């Protein structure tokens, strides 16, 4: 697994993540992590499988955000 | 203006500067008497240094009724004062129904007299046209929706370049 | 031999023809100043149009034309403000006591011309002797309400106010200055109080200096109060409720004398709820629950729901880098009272935003059972300007008024809180703060 | 002397677009 | 009526239509009616998109009632024009012109590695005859660090290019020096005075040409579409004008039961009663009721 | 009819305000 951050973990923050992550994996797996530090996530965090990727980093938030609300204007 | 005024009665205006209303003041410790003359008519009031701390009290709260808004009447004000200065042109075009006779006609070549009489005819459209005062609330209605969206910005309406350049320069020479 | 309405058509026909020099518009306002005439408004806008209208000025006419708008108390910010063309190309050209108030009134309507203050300063402290001391207390109330925090004039004012004696008109408007500006400087304040000793001849003077000596927090004097309590008859409701608000806030218990400064009030808001504006009702229940001072009963919880926009007002309008402060000190709150891990900070961050009861949101609310204790922060536009940088009595009166709704309010100030270093000092910070006032928690 | 009515948030903070002042005062002089 | 989150943003504001919605809501306040509790929610996003959408909302009655100083003599028309609109940003909740731009940058480059990543991404909200004087010292400088310039202060590299920022920064014509030590700060006051003398002045200077620049952009622009207008006939403008007027009005009466297109037919009738009372007195104008 | 108030007069007539306001309102209850 690869996990990516704004900070580094802190270690609530890494139980809190772990268990999170361990949701993605469709097995009995023991799968493993690895912390990597990308500042232009503004938070989050990104699970970065090599087979499936999340992107619950709230750079795409807002930039998800920002495209729902031009989708509005131009029909409203 | 603010909920506190502190003038009245003190170097206040003692006299009038014009002849077209004439102000004597009276002006006592306690009391001021001014004997105010305009015109025909004539006052002779009573007021004290209190008194006219009562005046600021109730605010007047000014406001200017107009037809469409007050942008709109401004834009429409240029737009009449710009008809003034082209119609200030149209005042020193010379007369040419002094040359209307038909002595001008017969001793003009034929070409020169239909450009002449084309001339005075595009001086009419002209006329008519710089007088029409009437489609101005109208034309200053085109020049309002891009600035009404101009100063309707995402960060501030009064900013613009050379403010802009100001906290570029104070964001980029801090520490980083 | 004496006819009002003749001589208001007269003024009305005076200036509705086209070409109206500056003489006749300035002692046509002078001249409806003198005769008391708010209740007509229209002639007043004709005045107004016209002043806007002429191009020519000297200097006394244009003088007497700011200050009769000044006196007579038209706001019309267009054509006050575009005085100040004549007002700034004239400025050697007139005297000192035209200079004063000429920039007294443009100050009072709020004209934002930083250069007409530059250069009324540098005239004021180039030449200080030849003006008087009310012509500096009118230069002061003009630079100071025109927004210029000027340091330089209010020392060379309050040189003077240290010398000579000074009326109570001219001590009350420099209080009210120097309360626009906050400064809270003692040295020059002890003075000025002195000026309150013959009482004062207008009860507006006295009205404004305690609502200066409100937002400075000084004290009461108790001739200003005797002043006040004997001549409540001559205030509007915003100078009323203005001088309340400045009497709790200088901490009075004269209930005799709230009480005839809310029978000017309380007539008035019943005859009319919507005429004041909610900063000034939310100033009434400021000053109706800090002095205890009683009210009509569909007055009180009318104002109570005023004090809960007005703070919700003031929340939203939140000048983002007061906001960063609510977010830096509620974070030291979450971590003084236990959350070391930074989700658990967020988690309890966003958990201490309760509501108060008169419907406004708190920032940083904490309940342990059943008592409740609120973290204030005063960032910087509620400090003074002077070197002990403390709070000013705004903060004090929302301590007050949250006090009386059950709550503990303990109140952190951005100039101690922003020398901490590190997040663990802003922790013990904000935990002495809480526990000197609730300690309990 | 009705407007159309936009809504819409101007992002770029830029020089307002000066136009050229135009040439009919030459030509009625001409 | 509101939502109340509107309400808030009204009471402070100085405009005539926001003024009597208010007044309407303060008197159903005085009846033994309650106010609505405040939604202590919706994160960050949606508290600065409802900011930006409640914001409009106040300028925007604002800009109207702010007259245009269109070919006036001198220069405090301007200043008249905009102090109004500092005031008018003071209302709708903005802070002070310049910090806000600040904020913005600080909003827009709170992740940027490079001075090249900083001129990128602010490339719009600042003027491209200073972006571009910006660009080419930026090359300058990475010509001789051979490497990008890092946003960070300690390097040497950065200060010698903001030695050099600082030079075609007073080469336009502000002086940097009294903007940096006035928004940095000074202990005593007294000293700082004079400091933030000069930033005021120069503020001051630069806000007028702000203002006077759009003017300047009005003038050339209601002269430009007058210098179209008056080149037509009379018959062509009529039926021109006429016709957009029309059409302008079918397309409000297209739209049934929305706020916008049944205001925007209430004003219609307020201009045709305008009208008809500037028809009934010409000497005093409209009748109003006193 | 005619005479109709001052504070129905000092509302400036054509502006937008209420276009925005529609946005808002189709918008805030729809993004949240």
């Amino acid at each position: 697994c690869t996990v990516i951050t704004a900070e580094p973990l802190d270690k609530l923050e890494r139980v809190e993540l772990t268990k999170k992550a361990e949701k993605f994996v469709d097995a009995g797996f023991k799968l493993v992590m690895q912390e990597k530090i990308d500042k232009k996530l503004l938070g989050g965090f990104v699970i970065e499988f090599s087979d499936r990727r999340v992107d619950m980093s709230t750079a795409k938030k807002v930039e998800e955000f920002n495209n729902f609300v031009n989708k509005l204007v131009l029909s409203i | 203006l603010t909920t506190f005024t502190f003038s009245g009665l003190q170097d206040a205006p003692v006299a009038a500067l014009s002849g077209s209303i004439k102000l004597n003041v009276a002006a006592k410790a306690g009391k001021a008497e001014v004997t105010v003359a305009a015109g025909a008519a004539k006052a002779a009031t009573q007021v004290s240094a209190a008194a006219l701390r009562k005046l600021s009290g109730s605010k007047i709260s000014l406001a200017e009724v107009a037809r469409i808004s007050v942008l709109h009447s401004s834009i429409q004000n240029y737009l009449l004062s710009l008809s003034n200065e082209r119609y200030q042109l149209l005042s020193q075009w010379p007369d040419f129904t002094t040359m209307y006779g038909k002595d001008f006609y017969y001793r003009a070549h034929p070409e020169d007299l239909k450009k002449f009489y084309d001339a005075a005819d595009e001086y009419y459209k002209l006329y008519e046209t710089v007088t029409e005062f009437d489609s101005l609330s109208a034309l200053a209605s085109q020049v309002v929706p891009n600035y009404a969206a101009r100063r309707r910005s995402t960060v501030h309406p009064a900013i613009g370049s050379t403010v802009a350049d100001g906290a570029f320069t104070n964001f980029l020479l801090s520490k980083q | 031999e004496n006819d009002v309405p003749a001589i208001l058509k007269e003024i009305d026909s005076l200036v509705s023809r086209e070409a109206v020099s500056a003489k006749e518009v300035s002692d046509a306002a002078v001249a409806l100043t003198y005769l008391q005439v708010k209740a007509n408004r229209r002639l007043w806008g004709k005045v107004l149009e016209k002043a806007g209208a002429a191009q020519d000025y000297d200097a006394a006419s244009l003088t007497n034309l700011l200050w009769a708008i000044n006196t007579g108390g038209v706001e019309h910010f267009k054509t006050v403000a575009e005085l100040a063309g004549p007002a700034v190309s004239l400025l050697p050209s007139l005297s000192p006591v035209q200079l004063s108030i000429v920039v007294e009134a443009l100050g009072g309507a709020g004209v934002k011309n930083y250069e007409l203050y530059n250069k009324a300063s540098a005239v004021v402290v180039s030449k200080i002797g030849e003006f008087k001391p009310a012509e500096i207390a009118r230069v002061l109330y003009g630079v100071a309400f025109g927004g210029v925090n000027d340091v330089a004039l209010a020392k060379a004012a309050g040189k003077v106010f240290a010398s000579t004696e000074v009326d109570s008109r001219t001590a009350a408007q420099a209080l009210y200055a120097l309360a626009k500006l906050g400064r809270a400087d003692k040295a020059t304040v002890d003075a000025l109080l002195k000026s309150f000793k013959k009482g004062t001849e207008s009860a507006s003077d006295a009205a404004a200096a305690s609502f200066a000596l409100g937002s400075l927090s000084f004290k009461a004097e108790k001739a200003i109060v005797d002043a006040l309590k004997a001549s409540a008859g001559d205030l509007a409701p915003a100078q009323a409720v203005e001088a309340a608000y400045g009497l709790a806030l200088s901490g009075a218990t004269d209930a005799e004398a709230f009480k005839a400064l809310f029978g000017v009030v309380a007539p008035a808001i019943e005859k009319a709820p919507d005429a004041l504006e909610v900063s000034s009702l939310a100033q009434l229940h400021v000053a109706s629950t800090i002095s205890g001072a009683k009210l009509p009963a569909a007055v009180g919880s009318f104002v109570a729901k005023a004090f809960g926009l007005a703070a919700d007002a003031a929340r939203l309008k939140r000048s983002s880098a007061e906001s960063a402060l609510v977010a830096d000190v509620a974070a030291a709150t979450a971590v003084a009272f236990g959350a070391q891990y930074r989700p658990e900070v967020a988690s309890a961050v966003a958990s201490y935003v309760k509501t108060a009861p008169d419907g406004s949101v708190l920032d940083i609310a904490i309940t342990k059972g059943d008592a409740k204790v609120l973290v204030q922060a005063v960032p910087s536009s509620l400090l003074t300007s002077t070197t002990p940088a403390k709070p000013l009595g705004h903060v004090a009166a929302y301590s007050k008024v949250r006090e009386a709704q059950g709550y503990a309010v303990a109140v952190v100030p951005a100039n101690e809180f922003e020398a901490l270093p590190d997040q663990k000092a802003k922790a013990q910070y904000v935990l002495a703060a809480i526990k000197k006032v609730a300690p309990s928690f | 002397y009705l407007a159309p009515l936009r809504s819409d948030f101007t992002e770029e903070i830029t020089a307002p677009k000066v136009a050229s002042a135009s040439n009919l005062v030459n030509e009625w002089n001409n | 009526a509101v939502s109340k989150k509107e309400v808030l943003y009204f009471l402070s504001s100085k405009d005539a239509e926001s003024s009597t919605a208010v007044k309407s809501y303060l008197k159903s306040l005085y009846a033994g009616a309650q106010v609505e509790a405040t939604e202590t929610d919706a994160s960050e996003l949606i508290a600065q998109l409802e900011k930006k959408y409640l914001s409009a909302q106040v300028v925007e009655p604002g800009v109207h009632n702010i007259a245009l100083p269109l070919g006036e003599s001198g220069s405090a028309p301007v200043k008249r024009y905009a102090a109004e609109l500092f005031n008018l940003g003071a209302q709708a909740g903005f802070e002070c012109p310049f910090i806000e731009v600040s904020k913005k940058f600080g909003q827009e480059t709170a992740t940027s590695e490079t001075v090249k990543d900083v001129l990128n991404k602010t490339k719009s909200y600042v003027s491209a005859d200073y972006n571009a004087a910006l660009n080419e010292v930026l090359s300058s400088v990475e010509a001789e660090i051979n490497g990008p310039v890092l946003f960070d202060g300690k390097t040497e590299g950065f200060k010698k290019f903001a030695a050099k920022a600082k030079a075609v920064a007073v080469s336009r014509g502000l002086p940097a020096d009294t903007i940096l030590a006035y928004c940095a700060g000074s202990a005593n006051e007294d000293a700082a005075d004079k400091v933030s003398k000069e930033f005021f002045t120069w503020f001051e200077s630069a806000y007028t040409a702000d203002a006077a620049a759009e003017v300047k952009a009005i003038e050339a622009e209601a002269a430009s579409i007058l210098d179209r207008h008056l080149a037509k006939p009379v018959a062509q403008i009529r039926k021109e004008q006429a016709s957009a007027y029309a059409s302008l009005l079918k397309r409000a009466e297209t739209a049934k039961g929305a706020k916008w297109a049944e205001k925007y037919l209430e004003d219609v009738k307020a201009v045709q009663w305008f009208d008809a009372s500037v028809a009934e007195a010409p000497a005093s104008g409209p009748k109003v009721a006193a | 009819a005619d005479a109709k108030a001052l504070d129905e007069l000092r509302k400036p007539k054509f502006s937008s305000k209420y276009l925005i306001q529609h946005v808002s309102q189709k918008l805030i209850p729809a993004v949240k």
